């Protein structure tokens, strides 16, 4: 809690008594003379630092913030929907643990439920003689919620299934049910993080909030105080200088995605969370509509004198077309 | 007893060829929609159109429930419609009596659940099951609506 | 029965409170192929004596004959054997993961082996192993796993486990932190005891040492019965004089001799399932149930509605 | 560099009767509103007048960095109503230069924000704080704007 970091890469200082690390790196950033002090070993590791921060969005001190545009990218290759290319990198043969378990991520997307399962209990076991902490944490929560997805699927089918399509569809073996429920009988996922070697607790708190159900609200909640924000604003005729604030809604919406993507995590497809890509892209497009007709004296378009336009991109389409239901897709269209 | 106010409902499907009993008691959302429009049509040509009805229709319905009834569904565990009959009653306001029944007919019903409610956490179940109103080519269908108040 | 009914209600309370600490005995590692002591004890006899032991080895004999080959042809003997008998791997069986299931916050175990890691490691609960003098400061986490007759961790060295007789003579000075760990624990927690036998001198000795110094503050660990023999009166009797509780699987189930997986797994079923009130029974057992756990509410003036799903679990 | 694109602001206020500055300089939210409106408050007149457009009026504003001032803080710790300034840059959208200045002036200001943020959370500072176009009897008031751009 030293700093404090914002939603556009800029950092303020929040709890500091001392010496500002911050400001020394970032200071160091523009000073190539004072980079050229270090020794090899140490310019490497500002070297690694560098890149670190640059792939991280974070850019300077808020007292020098200028004019920022940061950039936004997508790589996992399932966001993309490209479900042939994934189906070749299946077969393809596994090198390193990282890459077994970005294989049991691509397994869990093109439905194939069962084997995600075994290739997980079988990283869970080969994983810790290389010493590594990350990828055993994520494996079992991708696990839990894999065995959650399970339940549910045989569940449902088993509910209304049998009217929706016509024939008892079983897609799991009786004796891998009968195994999972076994294995995480009394798993509840709270102690997960609690229960991790101390060594572990130092290294990577910031993972913390994927144990619980708490990262989907943290987030939501926020959600729903901008949404009172940009609503509020909205019926006064209110301008909003530099960030309104929608953009930090943008912002948090292609952050979080970037997050929920990239490290392979599986709940990308649960209902919850398409909940917050819903009311976020709805509330981007009812800003849009807003902004395109108003009325102004002579310093309303002097302020801000021109518009993203809300110019719908590709990665917009795919959230869209993801996210969304028919029912939910009208409910903009009539506004 | 100072002031909330509620009530109740009762579902009853189905499926056609015999009377085959599938039922829910209650449904509290109950998400009645209906909904006519229209965007654009039609040639504007021949002069005399002589007619002009088009009004597509469609009606949507939601239940909620954890009946899917008790022994052929077990029996299928190892396409002939899903007629649903709506019931409920209304009262007098005046006198606040009972004196009304209400039973809403459906002829021919598809459903079309979206298949893909794996939820984050343990539910009380609440499969909410979502329903369409189907027409063949024929005639008649959709509403027919059953009342009394005969006193 | 009604003993059984109390047994089964302390062990799951126990397990409520965090206060449940199971034990390991022999018969958790003969479900999992692993070859038992008396193959390695005819082992070494057939080597010091050029013929198997006829008759069942005394309790005596277990621990002298490989002192005599200790004596005889020496360390490096003694390793290759072991080397030959204990460098298999071998999977995990159900019970190891029923054992885990109860979530004990410590788990004792007398076997050698490493199957037990790999089944705290495979369910994601971590255990600070402590199986070396070493070990004791360098725990991380809270949670034990005791491996009181040393491991193999650190090579297949007769040095490094507990398997000549002078080891249970010098046990007090080549692992007394272990002692008094391991005394520290049953005195403050619900200890169960599954898989173990009757006849350890030792561990008899010290459970038997602990009742003498807690006299009646002693609560008494449970024991689990699984021989297909159901479990006679007049030794139920002296051992629960002995100061034990005795819960026997024969009296639950009905199998045949071999099939000691059945009996182990309905036991531990019984234990975890047993989630429990369904031990109602009559009318008047429903408003004491309900009593209990609403009374404490009293102090409150007024809870919200939703909020009852967290008392009633 | 794919799509977020921002800019700036400046925030600056002043104190009438000397050249004090207490105030901020950076406005985050930067919120501002104006507004007109009528009612019936003339609901019946003598007629054979005029006119008096009231149209009523008003422009509300809003800044969030505060750190104010710790020299004319520490002389004002031991009612002129305050003046505000606004100022701005604006580029050609065609060449995308800085080429102009916008300055924005109110004269009368009379902040009075709801003393009581009490979140259950501590924030990191920035106590967003609002101002009222204060107005007299006199003449001119509200805002007077100047702009650059004589390239």
């Amino acid at each position: 809690y030293d700093y404090h970091f914002e939603v556009n890469g800029t950092v303020v200082r929040h709890k500091n008594k001392g010496f500002g690390y911050m400001e020394r790196f970032f200071e160091l950033k523009e000073s190539c003379d004072e980079r050229s002090k270090l020794s090899k070993k140490q310019y490497e590791r500002f070297n690694a630092l560098f890149n670190f921060f640059e792939k991280n969005g974070v850019i300077c001190m808020a007292k020098d913030a200028g004019t920022l545009n940061t950039s936004i990218e997508i790589n996992s290759l399932a966001y993309h929907g490209k479900y042939d290319v994934m189906k070749k990198f299946i077969e393809e043969q596994s090198v390193s643990i990282e890459d077994d378990y970005k294989k049991a991520f691509f397994l869990a997307c093109l439905g194939r439920w069962e084997e995600s399962y075994d290739l997980y209990s079988n990283i869970i076991l080969n994983s810790i003689d290389e010493s590594n902490g990350c990828v055993y944490y994520l494996s079992q929560i991708n696990r839990y919620r894999i065995y959650q997805s399970i339940t549910q699927a045989v569940t449902q089918f088993n509910g209304l299934g049998l009217l929706t399509f016509g024939r008892h569809y079983k897609p799991f073996t009786d004796e891998f049910l009968a195994r999972i429920e076994r294995e995480m009988t009394n798993f509840n996922i709270d102690d997960l993080f609690n229960g991790m070697p101390f060594e572990f607790q130092k290294k990577y708190k910031i993972l913390e909030f994927l144990s619980d159900n708490q990262f989907l609200y943290d987030d939501t909640v926020k959600l729903f105080e901008l949404t009172n924000k940009v609503r509020s604003e909205m019926s006064e005729g209110s301008y909003s200088f530099g960030m309104s604030s929608d953009i930090v809604v943008l912002l948090r919406l292609y952050d979080n995605l970037r997050f929920l993507y990239e490290n392979c995590l599986w709940s990308v497809s649960f209902h919850e969370f398409h909940q917050y890509i819903r009311n976020s892209m709805s509330l981007l497009i009812e800003k849009a509509e807003y902004e395109r007709t108003r009325d102004i004296d002579e310093l309303g378009f002097s302020f801000f004198g021109k518009k993203s336009g809300f110019f719908m991109e590709y990665y917009d389409f795919v959230n869209i077309s993801r996210h969304f239901k028919i029912d939910d897709i009208k409910n903009l269209e009539r506004s | 007893m100072k002031t909330v106010i509620q009530d109740t409902a009762d579902v009853y499907f189905k499926r056609k060829s015999d009377g085959k009993l599938v039922f829910t008691a209650e449904a509290q959302t109950a998400s009645f929609s209906q909904a006519i429009s229209e965007e654009k049509l039609r040639g504007g040509i021949g002069n005399k159109p002589l007619y002009i009805l088009k009004s597509e229709k469609e009606i949507n319905l939601t239940v909620k429930n954890a009946f899917f009834d008790l022994e052929w569904l077990a029996m299928t565990q190892g396409s002939e419609r899903y007629e649903v009959e709506y019931r409920t009653i209304a009262y007098n306001p005046d006198t606040e009596e009972v004196y009304s029944d209400i039973y809403i007919q459906f002829p021919n019903v598809s459903p079309s659940g979206e298949f893909e409610m794996s939820l984050e956490n343990g539910n009380a179940l609440a499969p909410e099951i979502k329903f369409e109103a189907l027409a063949d080519t024929d005639t008649d269908e959709m509403a027919v609506v059953i009342e009394a108040s005969r006193d | 029965d009604n003993n059984v009914v109390e047994c089964i209600k302390e062990i799951t309370e126990s397990s409520r409170n965090g206060k449940l600490v199971f034990f390991v005995g022999a018969g958790v590692s003969t479900l999992s192929d692993y070859p038992q002591w008396w193959r390695l004890v005819d082992k070494y006899h057939e080597e010091l004596y050029g013929s198997p032991k006829k008759g069942n080895y005394s309790s005596d004999e277990y621990l002298r004959i490989p002192q005599i080959f200790y004596n005889v042809k020496g360390e490096m003997a003694f390793d290759g054997i072991l080397k030959d008998f204990f460098q298999v791997d071998k999977p995990t069986n159900p019970i190891h993961d029923k054992i885990l299931a109860m979530n004990p916050a410590h788990v004792i175990t007398t076997n050698y082996d490493n199957l037990i890691d790999t089944a705290c490691w495979k369910r994601g609960k971590y255990f600070s192993v402590i199986s070396a003098e070493e070990d004791v400061a360098n725990a991380t986490s809270s949670r034990y796993l005791l491996k009181v007759a040393g491991d193999f961790r650190k090579g297949f060295k007769g040095e490094n486990v507990v398997l000549k007789e002078d080891d249970y003579l010098n046990y007090d000075q080549n692992y007394p932190l272990i002692s008094n760990l391991m005394k520290t624990i049953i005195a403050t927690h619900t200890i169960v005891f599954i898989g173990y036998g009757l006849g350890d001198y030792n561990i008899n000795m010290l459970l038997n040492w602990v009742r003498k110094l807690q006299k009646d503050s002693f609560h008494k660990p449970f024991f689990i019965r699984t021989d297909p023999s159901p479990i006679e009166n007049e030794t139920l009797i002296y051992y629960e004089n002995k100061g034990l509780r005795i819960i026997d699987a024969a009296s639950l189930i009905d199998s045949n001799e071999y099939d000691y997986l059945e009996r182990y797994s309905a036991v531990m079923d019984l234990l975890i399932e047993s989630q429990e009130n369904k031990f109602i029974t009559k009318d008047d057992e429903v408003i004491d149930y309900i009593y209990g756990k609403i009374s404490p509410l009293f102090a409150l003036q007024y809870i919200r509605k939703i909020d009852l799903k967290h008392v009633f679990e």
